[PDB]
RNA sequence: AAUUUAAUAUAACUAUUAAUAGAAGGUUACUAAUAAAUUAAUAAUUAAUUUUAAAACCUAAAGGUAAACCUUUAUAUUAAUAAUGUUAUGAAUAAUUAUUAAUAAUAAUAAACUAAGUGAACUGAAACAUCUAAGUAACUUAAGGAUAAGAAAUCAACAGAGAUAUUAUGAGUAUUGGUGAGAGAAAAUAAUAAAGGUCUAAUAAGUAUUAUGUGAAAAAAAUGUAAGAAAAUAGGAUAACAAAUUCUAAGACUAAAUACUAUUAAUAAGUAUAGUAAGUACCGUAAGGGAA
RNA sequence: AAGUAAUUAAUAUUAGUAAAACAAUAAGUUAUAAAUAAAUAGAAUAAUAUAUAUAUAUAAAAAAAUAUAUAUUU
RNA sequence: UAAUCUUAU
């Protein structure tokens, strides 16, 4: 097979923001929670971007008579909502999947397993949901591998003599802020 | 944020790791030397004949 | 001599630079891990059990022999004998015929 | 000293070739200014390079709105001080001014070229229904200065070649068609072209393959539904099988020749109704049409 | 204010070269041989067709058709 | 009936 409905898809190349240069005009709000979709999002079956598809675009072909007075069909997959277990997440996530997904799901042995698995055309056959899944379920296998220790009262320790410090020179200070003063030290 | 490396991506990067950490095969200036001789061999032998 | 090295054609140049003949490869294929793994050959991955395709990809190993075998350098570059690949009078010589042409 | 002829301007567009590069409109006003440095040349200088000031309102996306307006309140808090006047008991509570520190903000952005999605009909076939027109017009989406393609699971034929792109021959040949209308390769040899090869993958499975439904007029690679392998002792390629040959899919990167726009130069058996105004006048509710 | 252009094919006239032409990097197109659906076939054994070549047919002729031959190849 | 699906909180 081949993925041409979603790797000849391209994304608006972010420019390498350094520290002391310049601001864009529109900067967003709320950070960015989840890594960057090489793919970045279905311009096409758009009901897709909401499930795990496997690459399973509509067709549109024709229907054929015995006059062969071709006449335009289009050819769904045969989508499915499925609530399966994730093992990593310890909850069931339930999400539209084509029948042949949930066949090579069960195949892999967990759903877990499936997003996880490490090959391109994987990748390419996530969605975006998909991918954010990927991600959610990997980021929870690294915290269950590595916990922190194997700081923060102390940050809290320092922060009101810190305030006081301030204080006594003029100004005042809060937390968030020593917070962001402090989280590279 | 970028996405953490899973298992197997893991595995691979630190075998990349153990090759760069061997000793380079590098074509040496004496097999260069006996290259080039062969290849006059060669040029000397087609003259001939 | 070292002239006449450097007026070989780029390709064999390459790679003689990235696969030198002080290093005798292998003829049988090997782990992927080995030094003397033959790029020609479909060298065996010894963790996965998966044989990698071959450094050279069989076009360009084949360019490569014939350029080694106009300048007279075939000896240098590793074996091809396990790769099926014959060349020129060589498989001229040692082809059977085909069941076609001998018994039609 | 003057006149003529030809060429050249800040001051035409169009076509070609070569080279280089990938770019604000409107509204009406409390009008929307600039300042400098270094280096070279000829103190003033012109030129190059670099820094720097201001710059209203509107142009979907601070929040509205009936574009050039309204509302949010950064000539803001919040805190810390200092000066002032009042309340109640030197200390406390509110207000005003002036410094110091802390807190967020401004989408007017091309068009053509490219890729992807969906995809007509008139028309041709002297009718028309397969076929054609045509994966064209159109609409929709997304990217970059280009994009796409690209280092063979390629071609070929027992001899061999060695990524891709564009053109010439091959060739209107093979091939195909209600065998009608008509459609039509590839190998090979030439140019143009750039250093053109090179790992970034622990070598790839719901994958190859099969059935079935569709699928570039020849030549497939794709694809919905479902069954579904193999380890280089293998796998792909041709109705089929046997021999042989060749290549290694399910992981990747890539200048260059090309397209379009703009600029500069040069050439015009081009344009003065293809020679600069104006997308104005005017027409229409509107999209839109459009003078002299 | 109305037979124009592009890519092709066939004729004719002239001009260049000529059993060769165009092109010169090779490659190609046309010509140099006529046939036949196609095939491994292809033009005087001692001369004009009464000979020869091909297609049908055949032991080989004859028979129909077209083509080839009478100092210099067209 | 932890296949599926509909409703309400
Ligand atoms: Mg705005
Ligand atoms: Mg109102
Ligand atoms: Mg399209
Ligand atoms: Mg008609
Ligand atoms: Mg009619
Ligand atoms: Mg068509
Ligand atoms: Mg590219
Ligand atoms: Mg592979
Ligand atoms: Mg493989
Ligand atoms: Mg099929
Ligand atoms: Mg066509
Ligand atoms: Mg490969
Ligand atoms: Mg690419
Ligand atoms: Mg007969």
């Amino acid at each position: 097979r081949q993925w041409r409905l979603i790797e000849t898809r391209k994304i608006a190349k972010q420019p390498n923001y350094q520290v002391g240069d310049a601001k864009p005009l529109h900067m967003p709000k709320e950070r960015k929670k989840f890594p960057d979709y090489k793919y970045g999002e279905s311009n096409i079956f758009k009901q897709s971007n909401k499930g795990l598809y496997g690459g399973s675009f509509v067709q549109f072909g024709n229907n054929i008579s015995e006059s062969k007075a071709k006449t335009r069909k289009k050819w769904l997959p045969n989508v499915v909502k499925k609530g399966l277990w994730s093992e990593t997440l310890n909850r069931k996530i339930s999400i539209k999947m084509t029948a042949k997904v949930l066949k090579t799901i069960s195949k892999e042995g967990g759903i877990d397993n499936y997003l996880t698995k490490e090959k391109s055309a994987r990748i390419k056959e996530l969605g975006p949901t998909g991918w954010k899944l990927r991600y959610r379920v990997l980021k929870r296998k690294d915290e269950i591998e590595n916990p922190p220790h194997k700081r923060r009262r102390l940050m809290s320790f320092l922060y009101p003599l810190e305030k006081l410090e301030y204080r006594s020179v003029g100004k005042d200070l809060n937390y968030k802020k020593f917070v962001e003063l402090f989280a590279d030290v | 944020p970028e996405m953490p490396l899973t298992e197997v991506r893991k595995s691979h990067l630190a075998e990349k790791k153990e090759l760069a950490e061997r000793e380079v095969p590098k074509l040496t200036e004496e097999d260069m030397e006996a290259i080039g001789a062969r290849v006059f061999e060669f040029l000397e032998k087609q003259k001939r004949e | 001599y070292k002239q006449y090295f450097d007026s070989l054609p780029l390709k064999l140049k390459s790679f003689f630079q990235r696969y030198p003949p002080s290093i005798k490869y292998s003829p049988v294929s090997t782990s992927t891990k080995a030094i003397n793994a033959n790029p020609f050959l479909p060298n065996k991955h010894p963790v996965t059990q998966r044989f990698h395709d071959p450094k050279y990809s069989l076009r360009r190993m084949s360019d490569v022999y014939k350029l080694a075998l106009r300048y007279g350098v075939e000896e240098f570059l590793p074996p091809i004998e396990n790769t099926k690949k014959l060349f020129f009078e060589e498989k001229y010589n040692k082809k059977t015929l085909m069941k076609g042409v001998l018994l039609p």
